[PDB]
């Protein structure tokens, strides 16, 4: 009743959330200088850290 | 600050301006990186920067805006343009672009474009609604080019001879067959002077190879 079991689901979800917050900090530091109508939401986030 | 302004300046004026800015000796290096470094300084402390040139698309997707005074050569004077412009305004190889630029940030060495002000001396909105080149319908020469000035100097008569030997009009293909040492150089020079004097409305370009 006090011990909780975790599976592949929420473990992978937490790892993906860590990757997501990493790339979110990255894209937030990048967007702090970006301007309007000069980029698409494709190259703003890098696929490699995920 | 306009790029073409520093472009039409001689090297001595660039040297004087760089020494007025109080920097490392700039007269030591290329006009190319001379303009590069003075622009980097004046843009560290200065307005929006402005520039103009002709665009060439690279195989990486991005493009380079280069100057004709450097005969469209690669160097620090070039302006980097992203493929996002070539998607938004759908830029092309050989477009006369003029717009705002900024210094390159950390690790970059090419000035980045900000906003296209004039595309081929025209509106970007009107840059979309255009006609393709080979998609055009060619035609024979309709309007003749007047080469006779009417003054009759020592060299103008040369052009007059052409006016009675082989009339030229807009859209015609001219081919000059001449051996070496035949006086074709100032022939083209007089022709260019006459067509620039008679027709200042059509943009006139020359090409010298080797
Ligand atoms: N319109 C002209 N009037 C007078 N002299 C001319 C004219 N055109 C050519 N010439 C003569 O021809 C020579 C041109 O030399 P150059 O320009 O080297 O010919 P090319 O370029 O064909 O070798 C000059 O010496 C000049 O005296
Ligand atoms: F060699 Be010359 F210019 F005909
Ligand atoms: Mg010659």
């Amino acid at each position: 009743g006090n011990r909780r079991i975790r599976s592949v689901g929420e473990m992978a979800e937490n790892q993906f959330r860590v990757g997501l917050v990493r790339v979110e900090r990255a894209v937030k530091e990048r967007l702090s200088l970006g301007d309007l109508d000069t980029l698409m939401p494709q190259d703003m986030i890098n696929a490699k850290p995920i | 600050m306009n790029l073409t302004e520093l472009k039409n300046t001689p090297v001595s004026e660039l040297i004087t301006l760089g020494e007025n800015m109080g920097l490392e000796n700039l007269a030591r290096m290329r006009k190319q990186d001379i303009i590069f470094a003075i622009l980097k300084q004046h843009a560290k402390s200065g307005e929006d920067i402005f520039g103009d040139g002709v665009l060439e698309i690279l195989q990486d997707g991005f493009g380079f805006l280069r100057s004709a005074d450097s005969s469209y050569l690669a160097g620090p004077d070039d302006i980097y343009v992203s493929p996002s412009q070539i998607r938004r305004f759908n830029l092309r190889t050989g477009d006369t672009i003029s717009g705002k630029i900024r210094p390159p940030k950390e690790g970059e060495r090419y000035f980045a474009l900000l906003k296209v002000n004039e595309v081929n001396f025209d509106k970007p909105e009107n840059a979309r609604n255009k006609i393709l080149f080979e998609n055009l319908t060619p035609l024979h020469a309709n309007s003749r080019l007047r080469m006779e000035r009417g003054n009759g100097s020592t060299e103008d008569l040369t052009a007059r001879v052409l006016d009675l030997a082989s009339p030229i009009g807009r859209g015609q293909r001219g081919l000059i067959v001449a051996p070496p040492k035949a006086g074709k150089t100032m022939l083209l020079q007089n022709i260019a002077q006459s067509i620039a004097y008679n027709h200042p409305d059509c943009v006139l370009m020359v090409l010298l190879i080797d």
